[PDB]
């Protein structure tokens, strides 16, 4: 009869048939990750095509009704997940022209294999062959011949494959109404049609440098700290007035700085918080690891995993003959199928990693009552902000004493606290300069701010101005430097996590506070809460349903991002760093002090 | 069968012992609506309605008296006032296969809901614009019958489970179906009670 009541049945005929095929396209990709084999390659290749085309045939069908005549909100927010043209509004020449350079992008970034000129006989792929050089080296001229031949070799293939990227996507993108492709990014968090909670795409920029001009000062003296920890560590490269060398960051980017963390330790004499020979001692398997964690999420409230989840889920390395994907993947199959794909080891990292993995499976399984196209994170920062809590929650002290990990007689002071948060601010606090430069940038040429042959004359200008990093060397055109990275390479969204830091600590100050925690945020541990548990739950059931910001209210009770959880998370570590910083120089210099 | 085309068995002459269904640790659901276990051994009824069919794991709920739902409007309507038994079980080992179990289908779209104890096994297309269909599933225009997509690695709200509701009605005609009662051990020479054949 109506156009709602239209709407609403193919919404049905959408959703019934959509759940099916993306279990079988999820299946044939577990069935390929599991087994890496050319039969399943094939499988999973079938499942994707028939998935795309009949994404691309609802997508058809679904622009038919009109979206003004539609009054109710989950419709209305469905319809406009699904009318989306994608790249379907571009012509097929050039759609096959983008999936040709994104495919190829993959395979130069996959198989890009670099070694010294003039021993040539064997060379060693990013990981893991280059990823130990630059978290492990202390030699300078190592670091600066892996960091320039990689990024030579790298951004010399791909700089003309980015010219060509930044050409179609800003097509695709102004064919799809859009300014920029960075208007496209950013209209993830547009919120649209409610009162008071509405959201803007222009908005995202400004919220953004308004955030991190309160992140710039705990950031300047973190990194003047780090600065005259490598002065130590190396005598003569750095300037006690000038930025630091980027290939000395201990990863190969600058992502993160936790591969520094031996060299910048502030009591080495203390002892660590390592809790790996305990478990070793007690024989801790990886099933006892996630028992640990699935009790940590009923201690809280939280539902217990299911019966498939244990039944089919590979939590083992399964051996020589069985080939596997490495990397940690929480998998929502859909039909309430729930698995976890890791190859767990006996460590802390990976006893988090359990913990954070497991908070993505609670997460899924929390909007399992949600129609299918709402199956989402309200954003893409509540996503990893749910898991990221849980490895706040995990990682203290109390939590390891609770379940028996650390002895109880083990003494907290204030200095085993001071370089726990310190390392939490080198993981955590700076990856925010890169990744809001990162994303400045990608904006900015999306944009048209930045003509091509300007880009990298720019680029550095901003890395001294935000990130505090120079150059080793000059680089010109030929170079291509930001996309030796995995998510700028291969089409991904980067300001996810920059939100999911800051949703990280509202979310861990908003269930601190409904936990009645008494003493620093950093000493705090949701378990044995069911009301931080129900707090959680009223978000976490929503899904996509309602908007990110009504769920920002209904957790935190603010309508926007917040910058003062985490500053009020490292507060104890900003005043140490400023009574650390007292003789030596907090910021930098954008010129050419150090070297160049 | 498929809960559009539930099978129905009349079971009439014969006596129907419940305790063998009640004491069976194999039924997951054995929900009674207008009468308790406890005397379905005592009482006697005139004729049985077994309808049998399979749904999902979280659509159990919805057979009952007064449900709401997909089932309840489209596939199978309970009376609000029903007297009889409800019994679901888990069939994850038989009725799931690796490929998928497509044997099963579910009226997903009817003009109008069910009146109870129909059956509707028409495939005529479901018209919901104002176009006339003319027998082909185009725009605004789609099939009724969905299918059902069983592998046995579905969570406990997907999986099938088989449906058994028996529908226990009394009618002036001389109720038939009584249950087994018991036979004490004759006792002979003393003055005891006897209660022979009523
Ligand atoms: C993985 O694939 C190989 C290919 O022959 C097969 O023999 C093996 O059974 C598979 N293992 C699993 C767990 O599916
Ligand atoms: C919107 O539709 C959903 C079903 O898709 C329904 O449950 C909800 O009540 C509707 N909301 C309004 C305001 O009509
Ligand atoms: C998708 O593309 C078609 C054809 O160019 C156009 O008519 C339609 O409006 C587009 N969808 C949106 C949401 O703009
Ligand atoms: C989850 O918890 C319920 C109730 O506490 C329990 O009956 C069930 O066995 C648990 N699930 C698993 C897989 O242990
Ligand atoms: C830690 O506490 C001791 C004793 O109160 C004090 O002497 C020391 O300065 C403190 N250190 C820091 C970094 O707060
Ligand atoms: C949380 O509850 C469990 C259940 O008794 C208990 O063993 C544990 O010690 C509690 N946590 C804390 C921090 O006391």
């Amino acid at each position: 009869s109506t156009i709602e009541e239209q709407a609403k049945t193919f919404l049905d005929k959408f959703n019934h048939e959509a759940e099916d095929l993306f279990y079988q396209s999820s299946l044939a990709s577990w069935n390929y990750n599991t087994n890496i084999t050319e039969e399943n390659v094939q499988n999973m290749n079938n499942a994707g095509d028939k998935w795309s085309a009949f994404l691309k045939e609802q997508s058809t069908l679904a622009q038919m009704y009109p979206l003004q005549e539609i009054q109710n909100l989950t419709v209305k927010l469905q319809l406009q997940a699904l009318q989306q043209n994608g790249s379907s509004v571009l012509s097929e020449d050039k759609s096959k022209r983008l999936n040709t350079i994104l495919n190829t992008m993959s395979t130069i970034y996959s198989t890009g294999k670099v070694c010294n000129p003039d021993n040539p006989q064997e060379c060693l792929l990013l990981e893991p062959g280059l990823n130990e050089i630059m978290a492990n080296s202390l030699d300078y001229n190592e670091r600066l011949w892996a960091w320039e031949s990689w990024r030579s070799e790298v951004g010399k293939q791909l700089r003309p494959l980015y010219e060509e990227y930044v050409v179609l996507k800003n097509e695709m993108a102004r064919a799809n109404h859009y300014e920029d492709y960075g208007d496209y990014w950013r209209g993830d968090y547009e919120v649209n049609g409610v009162d008071g909670y509405d959201y803007s795409r222009g908005q995202l920029i400004e919220d953004v440098e308004h955030t991190f001009e309160e992140i710039k000062p705990l950031y300047e003296h973190l990194h003047a700290y780090v600065r005259a920890k490598l002065m130590n560590a190396y005598p003569s490269y750095i300037s006690p007035i000038g930025c630091l060398p980027a290939h000395l960051l201990g990863d190969m980017w600058g992502r993160f700085w936790t591969n520094l963390y031996s060299l910048t330790v502030p009591f080495g004499q203390k002892p660590n918080i390592d809790v790996t020979d305990a478990m070793v001692d007690q024989a801790w398997d990886a099933q006892r690891i996630f028992k640990e964690a699935e009790k940590f999420f009923v201690s809280v409230g939280l539902p217990n995993m299911t019966q498939g989840f244990w039944e089919n889920s590979m939590l083992t390395d399964p051996g020589n003959v069985q080939k596997a994907v490495c990397h940690p993947t929480a998998w929502d199959l859909g039909k309430g199928d729930f698995r976890i794909l890791m190859c767990t080891k006996v460590t802390m990292d990976d006893f988090l990693t359990a913990h954070h993995e497991m908070g993505h499976i609670q997460y899924d399984m929390a909007y399992a009552a949600q129609p299918f196209l709402l199956r989402n994170g309200a954003n893409e920062g509540f996503h990893e902000a749910v898991g990221e809590i849980m490895s706040l929650s995990a990682a203290t002290p109390k939590h390891l004493k609770s379940i028996g990990l650390l002895s109880p007689d083990f003494q907290e002071d204030n200095e085993t606290e001071i370089n726990f948060l310190l390392k939490q601010a080198l993981t955590i606090v700076g990856t925010l300069p890169f990744t809001y430069m990162l994303e400045k940038w990608r904006w900015m040429v999306f944009k048209g701010e930045i003509p091509k042959d300007q880009w990298m004359k720019k680029w550095w200008e901003m890395k001294r101005e935000i990130v505090g990093v120079v150059e080793p060397v000059p680089h010109d055109e030929t170079y291509c430097d930001p996309a030796s990275l995995f998510h700028v390479s291969n089409d991904y969204s980067f300001i996810r996590y920059y939100t999911r830091t800051l949703y990280q600590f509202q979310f861990q100050e908003a269930l601190c506070q409904a936990a009645k925690h008494e003493g620093p945020l950093h000493k705090c541990d949701i378990s044995n809460s069911t009301e931080a548990g129900q707090k959680l739950f009223n978000m976490l059931r929503l899904g996509k349903s309602e908007p990110w910001t009504l769920a920002l209210e209904n957790v935190v009770g603010a309508k926007n991002m917040n910058v003062r959880p985490l500053l009020n998370y490292f507060e104890p570590l900003f005043t140490w760093l400023k009574d650390q910083n007292k003789n030596s120089f907090v910021g930098w210099s954008t010129d050419w002090s150090p070297y160049a | 069968a498929s809960v559009y085309a539930w099978n129905r068995k009349r079971i009439s002459n014969c006596v129907a012992d419940y305790s063998v269904l009640y004491n069976s640790a194999s039924f997951s659901t054995f929900k009674c609506y207008g009468v308790s276990p406890t005397k379905l051994n005592d009482l006697c009824f005139t004729n049985v309605y077994a309808d049998s069919f399979v749904i999902r794991g979280d659509e159990v709920r919805q057979i009952a008296p007064g449900q709401t739902g997909k089932i309840a409007d489209y596939n199978y309507k309970l009376p609000d006032d029903f007297t009889g038994c409800v019994i679901a079980w888990n069939s994850n080992n038989l009725d799931s296969k690796v490929g998928g179990n497509y044997n099963y289908l579910y009226r997903l779209f009817r003009k109008s809901n069910l009146k109870p104890f129909e059956r509707d096994i028409s495939t005529e297309i479901y018209q919901a614009g104002s176009t006339p269909c003319n027998g082909v599933k185009g725009f605004n225009c789609y099939f009724p019958l969905q299918s059902y997509g069983f592998q046995p690695t579905y969570g406990v709200g997907y999986q099938p489970y088989r449906v058994v509701v028996l529908s226990f009605e009394l009618l002036h005609a001389p109720a038939t179906v009584c249950g087994p009662k018991k036979s004490t051990n004759l006792v002979k020479n003393k003055c005891v009670n006897f209660n022979f054949n009523g």
